[PDB]
């Protein structure tokens, strides 16, 4: 009745509308049609957007372009046909709305992990740099610098520019560094399939090889260009300290931003299993080595080809061997007492050790970080009894009532409507098997099996449709009272105009503060 | 019949925080006999282990046995309270599909 419930808006939308409601909030109008469109038919072309939505021909178009490239808003990729002439394509360029979708929290990291200079100065500076660097989307040194006012020290803000480059955050704008990675490693197959001069028909199978391997080092060289490279950053003339190269720009990265929240989930399922001292020294150890630790990073290699049936783990098990390489190899050597009882109690995270050296590793600490903070979701949304089910099905595997009813607790029929509040969304999915009569009828054995991203993704669900409400009616909240916050910028009187001035502010707070609360629980649900 | 299932709510509650331990075979053995109401058999062994096995109560650690960390903090993520709000919006996090 009404339907003032928004039962409209909840069928229609999964994924989708989620960014261009952002980017609605960001620009709006032109703004989202493009976006929008690039999303729901993906692969789009310059031409191609003029048939669809026929508004505002070449005029939009190439004004929303320079738009989007500038924030890097569409992945950009240009080629030719056999037949002749050029093409653009763009895409929907990696996940940049949800920086948006970040912005201080980026920065909130940027300032508490600046530390080592204590209350300073800094606040105000970098503040100011940051919001400067993010919002005008790429920033070059000098022009940047000669915003700044004369007869001042120039140094002091470039007192910490040299630190920003630091250890992770900014890092050089390079080149194809935005770009498909599907497509790079194609244009990078290149001078692989095209290498042999009629060499010899012998043993096809090292043409697998002689791609693949060659591919392989001609692709770290290039993810580990943005990664590590001290040549621009450390640049240091005489008549001065180090100094940043004037010339090349800087953009920021997702090193280690998207580490320090990682960390973060590591410390609060820490912190839940030992006292604040221990999850102290782990941190400590945590900050000194979160520089080589690839982590967030993790694949790499997985989006944009196969991995294999067979060859899935020679694929796989080279990550592995790597991820086994460089935790072990490089990091740091050896209050060693308290890492012996960060040692002494292992299970169920890390503490690996190796004799004379002892790290974390990066390979078999994810499962257990997905188990827990999944299975505090089930406690945090329904009652104690809707959580001991859940594992219950997780000892074993895919067994019937019989031992189900035994085992588990205590009563039949609660237990039969938890089971179908269990069963209710997915996550346990069913069996099929029959009972004598394949597949005839009624009163054939049943079994419950755990249910691989089938129980990840309703996270993902969680994603859009919880922000989604969240932003659009506070948006709704904005043009609602439209009228007034016109009054009150022109302002910038009675009793009652006041009050809906304190009204939405109050709204306002809340909400943000709802953006990000959920926002963190989202970004653990992101992998595995 | 209707007395099975309603013997183990009891006997339980608090011997828990009076638990390092070892054996773990023991704890029941211990557990078995006990409150001179006893228990009967090893029947019993596997039931108060692998029944409140999981959500915290005891951690599982090698040569078998058992741990205690973070129901200590539940007893006394965790402190979520104050909820909900009265009126005009927000949250739900729930069913709505998509």
């Amino acid at each position: 009745v009404m339907t003032i419930s928004s039962l409209e808006q909840r069928t229609l939308n999964p994924d989708l509308f989620l960014y261009k409601e952002l980017v609605k909030a960001h620009l709006g109008e032109r703004a989202a049609s493009v976006i929008g469109m690039l999303v729901a038919l993906g692969r789009l072309s310059v031409r191609e957007l003029v048939e669809k939505i026929d508004g505002m021909d070449v005029d939009s178009v190439k004004t929303t372009l320079v738009s989007l490239t500038q924030l890097r808003c569409v992945k950009y990729l240009q080629e030719t046909a056999i037949s002749g002439k050029k093409t653009t394509y763009y895409y929907y360029n990696e996940e940049g709305i949800h920086i948006l979708l970040y912005s201080g929290l980026i920065i909130d990291e940027i300032i508490t992990q600046m530390r080592v200079n204590d209350e300073e100065e800094h606040k105000q500076l970098v503040a100011e740099i940051v919001q400067n660097v993010i919002s005008l989307g790429s920033l070059t040194v000098e022009d940047y610098l000669s915003s700044v006012t004369s007869d001042s020290m120039k140094y002091t803000i470039s007192s910490l520019f040299v630190q920003l480059c630091e250890m992770g955050y900014l890092i050089q704008i390079s080149k194809l560094h935005y770009t498909p990675i599907e497509d790079l490693w194609q244009f990078l197959y290149e001078k692989h399939y095209k290498n042999i001069p009629r060499n010899s028909p012998l043993s096809d199978l090292k043409k697998r090889s002689q791609a693949k391997m060659n591919a392989k080092t001609d692709f770290a060289k290039i993810i580990n260009k943005p990664n590590e490279l001290s040549q621009i950053l450390t640049v240091d003339p005489k008549t001065s300290l180090r100094i940043v190269k004037p010339t090349v720009s800087l953009t920021i990265n997702l090193d280690r931003f998207m580490k320090g929240r990682r960390s973060k989930q590591l410390i609060n399922l820490a912190k839940t299993r030992v006292g604040s001292v221990t999850a102290q020294v782990y941190k400590i150890a945590l900050r000194l080595t979160e520089q080589k630790s690839p982590k967030i990073r993790d694949p790499l290699t997985q989006t944009g080809l196969l991995q294999d049936l067979e060859e899935a783990k020679s694929f796989q098990d080279e990550a592995e061997l790597v991820e086994e390489k460089t935790p072990g190899l490089t990091f740091n050597a050896i209050i060693n007492s308290h890492l012996k009882i960060l040692a002494s109690s292992n299970f169920p995270f890390l503490n690996e050790t190796k004799p004379g050296v002892y790290y974390v590793p990066y390979s078999k600490l994810m499962p257990v970080l997905k188990s827990s903070v999944y299975e505090y979701v089930i406690a945090s949304t329904l009652g104690p009894s809707a959580m001991r089910l859940s594992r219950c099905i997780r000892d074993n595997k895919l067994v019937s009532e019989k031992i189900i009813n035994s085992t588990a607790l205590m009563k039949e029929k609660d237990i039969r409507s938890t089971l179908a509040s269990l069963i209710r969304y997915n996550s346990v999915e069913i069996q099929e098997v029959p009972r004598t009569a394949d597949r005839s009828a009624s009163r054939a054995v049943f079994l419950f099996r755990c249910k691989e991203t089938h129980s990840y993704n309703f996270m993902r669900q969680n994603l859009e449709w919880n922000m989604a409400n969240l932003l659009f009616k506070k948006e709704k909240l904005k043009q609602e009272n439209s009228t007034l916050l016109k009054k009150a910028n022109r302002d910038d009187l009675l009793p009652s105009e006041l009050n809906q001035l304190k009204m939405v502010n109050e709204r306002e707070l809340n909400v943000f503060a709802r953006l990000s609360r959920l926002l963190s629980l989202w970004e653990v649900f992101q992998m595995a | 019949d209707i007395e099975f299932i309603n013997s183990l709510l009891t006997i339980v509650w608090r011997f828990i925080s009076e638990n390092y331990s070892t054996t773990q075979e023991i704890l029941e053995f211990i557990t078995a006999a006990q409150v001179a109401n006893v228990e009967l058999t090893p029947s019993n062994i596997r039931s108060l282990c692998e029944v409140l096995v999981y959500d915290d109560k005891l951690e599982k650690v090698t040569h078998d046995c058992y741990r205690v960390t973070l129901e200590s903090i539940l007893q006394m993520f965790n402190y979520f309270k104050m909820f909900p709000a009265s009126k005009h919006d927000k949250e739900v996090v729930y069913f709505d599909e998509w």
